[PDB]
């Protein structure tokens, strides 16, 4: 069966500013088969609400998801996205960076 | 200006656990405009773009019961290709269809798709001809004899040249601006010191639609390709699209560097610097 | 709008 490892970015909708409602985005791409779990991490922790776009994908066949929820950055708060896939041999945890 | 029309289904197996998950995606180019998802609560298909809204009870309908024989026929395909494979019946296999459009800017075919995965591999595909397929091993053989002996080709062919471009054609006038008219980058140069000695200048693309854009760096007008840093187009989750480009320089000689931005929705390239 | 369903492979 292919295999593809899944590409992850994650990022906000709009440039972050400090107290100003905006996206958390962590968008997963390239991966096969479908079945993957992304979570949205505040501090370490689980994120409640996050919804996702309808899986969809490219030309080469392997599928893209978009995670996302609003949210409102501040200079304290850490924000991250981990997703697990079958070929991954550990969960992959990538941070929010705000000028990434 | 040229336009395409796509559905992209997901068939996905789960022995044991219930008959497969059946998931569509419609698109006109770059933006989704329709969802159907068989583990939802009363599968319908559902809008995913406002200008499609305004289609009827009937619209709605008639597409609805398309997408759930549809799901049933992607079992049965599941089924039988498992078996011209001889796996087990145990796993979990993927069936994945595209098919769809591409028309001129006069609203006439220039090319038809109706193309199949297995497993993630390309199986079986339409040809450019709208009357005969390309078979990728021999188990995909044995479909296409089958869609030959049904001719099957012409049932995509009558889709493809009628419904899909008449279709295709009234969502962009309902579309409007939305589909026809190119939404521009805004764009700036961001700073960031990593030493005394160097900086990374960061050119930013946001809010544009549609997705194809073209971000480089150059230094004195000679392109930085080799020493660019690059992230793939990501959706910022209304629709539009975003990029960044990123090169690291010495401290002192950013005054050198350009971000040059090519996008439909530009009237001419843009050429950007750190101010 | 969607295509009519095909026949299986
Ligand atoms: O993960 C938080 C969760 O773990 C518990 C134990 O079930 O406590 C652990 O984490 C706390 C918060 O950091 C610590 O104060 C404590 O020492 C540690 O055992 C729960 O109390 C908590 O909700």
């Amino acid at each position: 069966m292919i295999q593809r490892t899944p590409k992850i970015q994650v990022y906000s909708r709009h440039p972050a500013e400090n107290g100003k409602s905006n996206f958390l985005n962590c968008y997963v791409s390239g991966f096969h088969p479908s079945d993957i779990e992304v979570d949205l991490l505040k501090n370490g922790e689980r994120i409640e609400k996050v919804e996702h776009s309808d899986l969809s994908f490219s030309k080469d066949w392997s599928f893209y998801l978009l995670y996302y929820t609003e949210f409102t950055p501040t200079e304290k708060d850490e924000y991250a996205c981990r997703v697990n896939h079958v070929t991954l041999s550990q969960p992959k945890i990538v941070k929010w960076d705000r000028d990434m | 200006g040229s336009h395409s029309m796509r559905y992209f289904y997901t068939s996905v197996s789960r022995p044991g656990r219930g008959e497969p998950r059946f998931i569509s995606v419609g698109y006109v180019d770059d933006t989704q405009f329709v969802r159907f998802d068989s583990d939802a609560a009363s599968p319908r298909e559902e809008p995913r773009a406002p200008w499609i809204e305004q289609e009827g009870p009937e619209y709605w309908d008639r597409n609805t019961q398309i997408y759930k024989a549809q799901a049933q026929t992607d079992r049965e395909s599941l089924r039988n290709l498992r078996g011209y494979y001889n796996q087990s019946e145990a796993g979990s296999h993927t069936l994945q269809s595209m098919y769809g459009c591409d028309v001129g800017p006069d609203g006439r075919l220039l090319r038809g798709h109706d193309q199949y995965a297995y497993d993630g591999k390309d199986y079986i595909a339409l040809n450019e001809d709208l009357r005969s397929w390309t078979a990728a091993d021999t188990a995909a053989q044995i479909t296409q004899r089958k869609w030959e002996a049904a001719r099957e080709a012409e049932q995509r062919r009558a889709y493809l040249e009628g419904e899909c471009v008449e279709w295709l054609r009234r969502y962009l006038e309902n579309g409007k601006d939305k589909l026809e008219r190119a939404d521009p980058p805004k764009t700036h140069v961001t700073h960031h010191p990593i030493s005394d000695h160097e900086a990374t200048l960061r050119c930013w693309a946001l809010g544009f639609y549609p997705a194809e854009i073209t971000l480089t760096w150059q230094r004195d007008g000679e392109d930085q390709t080799q020493d660019t840093e690059l992230v793939e187009t990501r959706p910022a989750g209304d629709r539009t699209f975003q990029k960044w480009a990123a090169v690291v320089v010495p401290s002192g000689e950013e005054q050198r560097y350009t971000c040059h931005v090519q996008h439909e929705g530009l009237p001419k390239p843009l050429t950007l610097r750190w101010e | 709008e969607p295509r009519s369903p095909s026949h299986s492979m």
